[PDB]
RNA sequence: AAAGCGUGGCCUAUCGAUCCUUUAGAUCUUCGGAGUUUGAAGCUAGAGGUGUCAGAAAAGUUACCACAGGGAUUACUGGC
RNA sequence: GGGCGGAAGACAUUGUCAGGUGGGGAGUUUGGCUGGGGCGGCCAAUCUGUUAAAAGAUAACGCAGGUGUCCUAAGAUGAGC
RNA sequence: CCGACUUUGUGAAAUGA
RNA sequence: AAACUUUAAAUAGGUAGGAUGGCGCGGCUGCUUCGGUGAGCCGUGCCAUGGAAUCGGGUGCUCCAAGUGGGCCAUUUUUG
RNA sequence: UUGAAACACGGACCAAGGAGUCUGACAUGCGUGCGAGUCGACGGGUUCUGAAACCUGGGAUGCGCAAGGAAGCUGACGAGCGGGAGGCCCUCACGGGCCGCACCGCUGGCCGACCCUGAUCUUCUGUGAAGGGUUCGAGUUGGAGCACGCCUGUCGGGACCC
RNA sequence: GCGCGACCCCAGGUCAGGCGGGACUACCGCUGAGUUUAAGCAUAUAAAUAAGCGGAGGAGAAGAAACUUACAAGGAUUCCCCUAGUAACGGCGAGCGAACCGGGAGCAGCCCAGCUUGAGAAUCGGGCGGCUGUGCCGUCCGAAUUGUAGUCUGGAGAGGCGUCCUCAGCGACGGACCGGGCCCAAGUCCCCUGGAAAGGGGCGCCUGGGAGGGUGAGAGCCCCGUCCGGCCCGGACCCUGUCGCCCCACGAGGCGCCGUCAACGAGUCGGGUUGUUUGGGAAUGCAGCCCAAAUCGGGCGGUAGACUCCGUCCAAGGCUAAA
C-alpha cells in the first residue's frame, strides 16, 4: 500500500470468477416473466389479475411503524365479524391467515370495511348454468363482467401530508415540553429502583 | 496458448446515463432537427421542403 | 392490557391503539393436562416403577434434605427448571405415600 | 519569618506499542421485552514486556542436496 | 435330565472422555550487522569526551569509557558552617 | 500405559459412614 | 598535548535595516499594581519622501502522482 | 551497472503471434445533468428492425442535508478583526474615503465528550437563570452533494509477460 | 404309535413384480486438502472450496413457525435490490461477514398417529371370470384385530339444539396450446464493356415483402426465400365457452349457541464434555459418549446466573407447484 487512501476491503481471494453473475438474462426475464403473466391472465380471466384480496397492515419496527402495507391475509376475527366462513374465504378471492393477531379495533374495522367494500363489489359465477343459488349473482348484470388489471384497492403508505392551523394558546405556551420529555426518562431509568424501595416498605412496614 | 488477460463476458458492456440527462439530450436533438442549416450539414438533401 | 402512553419515550412508551382481549384460541390450552392422559401416566407409573436417580431423591426428601434432593436431580435432568418441578413431583410422591 | 523554592535525584543515559490479564475511580454506562440480583462487558489512569529494545512464538545438518539469483560477495589469474 | 463340551467371568473387552509418554510420524523455524561467510563481538536501545574541520548536522567492527541500577533520602525546603 | 462412565446383571461378608 | 588551555583567527553562522511603524485622544480587563501603576486590547484622529547596495514576479497556497532510496571522480579539511 | 566496445550476458537471418488489460472498492483532477437534493440501478407498463428506446414508483431505497460519545444519551440560541479581487463616490488628476466576494492569518461564540457550575421550577431526580474550561471532536458560525464518463494512483483478484 | 394351531426361519429356475449401470451444466448428502495471503509462521486464510464417494428431477432443495421482533408489531418456502462491506468474528493482524426490517417476482395450503363401528373389518391385495377397460364388477383365497377403512390435526375438534344456507353426472361443439405440410408481388425489356451482366445507360414494375441465401462480377423485380396471411393433417387434451339431457338431503359441510370433554409425535427434547463448523460472541448448527424429562407444560425473546412479570410459538411424523 502506498499514499493516503482508504484501506482497502477487497473480499476477491477466493474463486469468485467461478461465482460472478452477469445480468445479461435481465430482458430475458422480464419479457418471460410478461408471458407467464399474459397466460395466467386468460386463464384466471375474469378474476382480477393482482390475486386474492390483502389486508391493511403496519410494518414493524421503530423506522417503518407508521407506514402501512399490504399484509397476507384477514384473520379468522376479521373473517367471521365480516360474515365469511373460513374454508370459503380463499374461494372467493379472499386471503386467509391465520397466524395473525387482531390487536386493535383500529386494525379490525379497518380490514373490515375492505372486506365489506370486497364483497360489495364482488360478483360470483354459479357452479352450474341455471341454477343460482345463495351467495351468486344474477346474469344481467354477470354479463358486463371484465378482469380488472393492477391494483383494484389501493392502500395509501403514510396517512397524508396535512397541515391546518391553529390557535397557539397560553396553556399551551407553559407546556414545557423537554422537562416533560425528560421527566419519563427519568422514571424509566429510575423504575427499579422506585418498585424495590416499595417492595421493602410493604415487606418491613 | 493463452492471449494475454482474456477477453472475459463481464466487462461493462452497458453504460447508464442519467434519465434527466437522456430527457435534456432528447431536447436538445428535437431543437437540432428544427435549423435548417444543422439538417443541411448533417447530411439530407433539403432544398425542396417547403417549411 | 391498557395501551400505551402516546408518548414517544419513557414508561409504556408508544402509539395509542384502543387496545383489544384476544379470543381463546386452540394451543392456549396447549399442555394442560387431560383426564385419560393423567389415568394412562399415573396407571403406568407404579407398573413401571420409579428410575433409580428418582429414587434417590425419594430418598433424600423423606431424610429431608431438599437442597441436595434438588442438586443431584438437577445432575441428573440437566437444567434447574425442569430440577425443581421434579423435585416438586417427587415431594408430591412422598406426601401421597406418606398420607396412608 | 518572608520573598520565594519544590511536578523526584545539580544537568547530560538509567527504559516500553496493539491484543490479553489485573488493579484504582464514579453511590458512572450496557447486557437491547421490563425489573431485583451475581457475573460479564465498558470509560479514564496505572502494572504485568517484548534488551533483535517502533515490540514474530521458534534448534541443527547436508560431501546426497535442490531452485532463484549475485561478480553488491570468497577461493584461481589479472589490476592498484 | 428343554445346558454341544470346557475355561475365564460381570474381570478382560467394545465406545467416549481424562492425564502421561510418544523424532515412530507430521508441520515449521533455526534474527541482523559484518572490509566474503563462519566463529568472536555489539559498533541493534543508549550516555559522556574526542574524531567533527570554532553555529547546527555528520560516519566506520574509530578511539577512552558507561547504562538495564542505587535512594523515605543520596527527594523538598530552611538554617548554620 | 493406566482412571472414570458404558455393555454391567446376581448375593455375601468385612471394614466407613 | 585529538580525548590541555588563559588568549584566540580566517571561513562560515544568527538577527535588524519601517507602511505588519509611531504619537495623541477615550474605552474594556475576570490579569497586574500601594495606585492610571503597568501589560495587553478596542474605537477614533493624526503623522510616517518608502528609510543600505544590487537583482527579480513569486510555492504564494493547495492537490494527485511518477521515478529514486547500490553511487562514483576531483581540489581543500579529514578518520583507520 | 559508479562505470560496456568490453575478455559481462542475449542476439545466425527472415516472416507471423508477442507483454500494464478486465473487474470491484476508494481517492484526487477534469466534463456533463441536476443541485438540498440526487440517483429508476431491483420491478411494472409499454416497445411493429430491436436484449434497444420511452414511461412509471420515492412519502423518505443509497449517498447527502448533524455531530460528539464506549454507552446510556445529548444534539449547533445565529461573528468580529487585519490583508484582500472588484465596484462605487470626491478631486484636473496625482491621491483620499465607502462597500469589500474568494483565500490566508487571528480571536471568539454555540453543539457534544470530560471537568466545572447552580436561580427557579419540578413527577425528589429531573430541569437549568448566571458563569464557565491552558482539555478533546473527523463539529457549527459557508448547506454542496448526488449520478454518470475519462485519465492517474493504491489495494484485491493470474493482474504487465515468461 | 399322532393328527392341530400359532411363532420364527428355510429352500423353490414357484406366480406376479421393483433394484443395480450411464451423462455433468444446474441440484441433494457425506468426505475433504494444500499451493497462496498474513511480506516469516504455527490459529487464521486459501475453504466449510478442488479432488474422492454416492443420489435425483425437469428443475432439485426448502416450505406452512416450538419465527422474528419489542413494533401501532408482523406472519410458510424460494430468488433479486437494500440492509451491508454493517453488527459480529480474527495471532482484534491479514482479513472475514451474515441476519431482521422494507421494496419487489409468486403466492396454496394441506394429511397423518393418538379416545371414539362393535347389533357388524365397514378396509386392502392376489387368482379366476365378465364388461364399459390407466378401471369397474362377481366369486374364491389371503393380508389384517400386535388394527385396514372412516372422523381428527390445534387455525382446531368431538357432542347437543337450530330456522336455516351448501353438495350430482354424462354428451356435443369450439377456442386455446403443440407439431407438420402446401401455397402465395414485381424486368430477366433495349444498347455497351465483359468469358459470364448480377455492371453502366435508358424505359418500367412490386413493396404489410429492400431479413438472408443461391445463381458465371455491386441482383428488390432469375431462384429459394422475407410481409400479409390462407388452407389442410395430426396430437395432447383434463384449461374454459356455450349449448343438451340429467335436478341437487334427509348423509356431509357451513353458520348461530352451549358448556362438558378437549387426548397433540421419547434414548426425543433438553443438559454436560469432545470434535467440527459458523458472523454467532459463557458456545450458530451438526455429530460422538454420558446423564435424561416434562402435561398448571415445553422451546424462544442473540451475555452465563436465580426470582417476578410480560411478548411469542408447539418440536421430536408426512406431502406441496410458482417465482
Ligand atoms: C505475559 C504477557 C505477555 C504479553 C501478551 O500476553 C502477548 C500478546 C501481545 C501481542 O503482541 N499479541 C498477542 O496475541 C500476544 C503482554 O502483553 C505482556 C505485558 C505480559
Ligand atoms: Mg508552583
Ligand atoms: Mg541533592
Ligand atoms: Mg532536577
Ligand atoms: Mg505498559
Ligand atoms: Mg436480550
Ligand atoms: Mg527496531
Ligand atoms: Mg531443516
Ligand atoms: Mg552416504
Ligand atoms: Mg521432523
Ligand atoms: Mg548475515
Ligand atoms: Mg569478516
Ligand atoms: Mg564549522
Ligand atoms: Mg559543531
Ligand atoms: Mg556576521
Ligand atoms: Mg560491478
Ligand atoms: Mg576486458
Ligand atoms: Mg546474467
Ligand atoms: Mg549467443
Ligand atoms: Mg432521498
Ligand atoms: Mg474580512
Ligand atoms: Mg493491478
Ligand atoms: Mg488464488
Ligand atoms: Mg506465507
Ligand atoms: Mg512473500
Ligand atoms: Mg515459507
Ligand atoms: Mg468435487
Ligand atoms: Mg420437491
Ligand atoms: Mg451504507
Ligand atoms: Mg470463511
Ligand atoms: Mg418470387
Ligand atoms: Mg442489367
Ligand atoms: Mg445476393
Ligand atoms: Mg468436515
Ligand atoms: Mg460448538
Ligand atoms: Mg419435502
Amino acid at each position: 500500500v502506498k499514499h493516503n487512501n482508504v484501506i482497502p476491503n477487497g473480499h476477491f481471494k477466493k474463486h469468485w470468477q467461478n461465482y460472478v453473475k452477469t445480468w445479461f438474462n435481465q430482458p430475458a426475464r422480464k419479457q418471460r416473466r410478461r408471458i407467464a403473466r399474459q397466460k395466467k391472465a386468460v386463464k384466471i380471466f375474469p378474476r382480477p389479475t393482482s390475486g386474492p384480496l390483502r389486508p391493511i397492515v403496519q410494518c414493524q419496527t421503530r423506522k417503518y411503524n407508521m407506514k402501512a402495507r399490504a399484509g397476507r391475509g384477514f384473520t379468522l376475527e376479521e373473517l367471521k365479524s365480516a360474515g365469511i366462513p373460513k374454508k370459503l374465504a380463499p374461494t372467493i378471492g379472499i386471503s386467509v391467515d391465520h397466524r395473525r393477531k387482531n390487536r386493535s379495533l383500529e386494525g379490525m374495522q379497518s380490514n373490515i370495511q375492505r372486506l365489506k367494500t370486497y364483497k360489495a363489489k364482488l360478483v360470483i359465477f354459479p357452479r352450474r348454468a341455471r341454477k343460482v343459488k345463495a351467495g351468486d349473482s344474477t346474469p344481467e348484470e354477470l354479463a358486463n363482467a371484465t378482469q380488472v388489471q393492477g391494483d383494484y384497492m389501493p392502500i395509501a403508505r403514510g396517512e397524508k401530508r396535512s397541515v391546518e392551523v391553529v390557535k397557539v394558546t397560553e396553556e399551551m405556551k407553559e407546556f414545557k415540553a423537554y422537562g416533560k420529555l425528560r421527566v419519563e426518562r427519568m422514571n424509566q431509568r429510575q423504575l427499579g429502583a422506585r418498585q424495590k424501595k416499595a417492595a421493602e416498605a410493604e415487606k418491613e412496614e | 496458448g493463452r492471449m494475454f488477460a482474456p477477453t472475459r463476458i463481464w466487462r461493462k458492456w452497458h453504460r447508464r446515463v442519467n434519465v434527466r440527462l437522456r430527457r435534456v439530450a432528447v431536447a436538445s436533438a428535437l431543437a437540432a432537427t428544427a435549423v435548417p442549416a444543422i439538417v443541411t450539414a448533417r447530411g439530407h438533401r433539403i432544398e425542396s421542403v417547403p417549411e | 392490557s391498557q395501551p400505551k402512553s402516546g408518548l414517544f419515550v419513557g414508561i409504556n412508551k408508544g402509539h395509542v391503539v384502543t387496545k383489544r382481549e384476544l379470543p381463546p384460541r386452540p394451543s392456549d390450552r396447549k399442555g394442560k393436562g387431560t383426564k385419560r392422559v393423567h389415568f394412562v401416566r399415573n396407571l403406568i407409573r407404579e407398573v413401571a416403577g420409579f428410575a433409580p436417580y428418582e429414587k434417590r431423591i425419594t430418598e433424600l426428601l423423606k431424610v429431608g434434605k431438599d437442597k441436595r434432593a434438588l442438586k443431584v436431580a438437577k445432575r441428573k435432568l440437566g437444567t434447574h427448571k425442569r430440577a425443581k418441578k421434579k423435585r416438586e413431583e417427587m415431594s408430591s410422591v412422598l406426601r401421597k405415600m406418606r398420607s396412608a
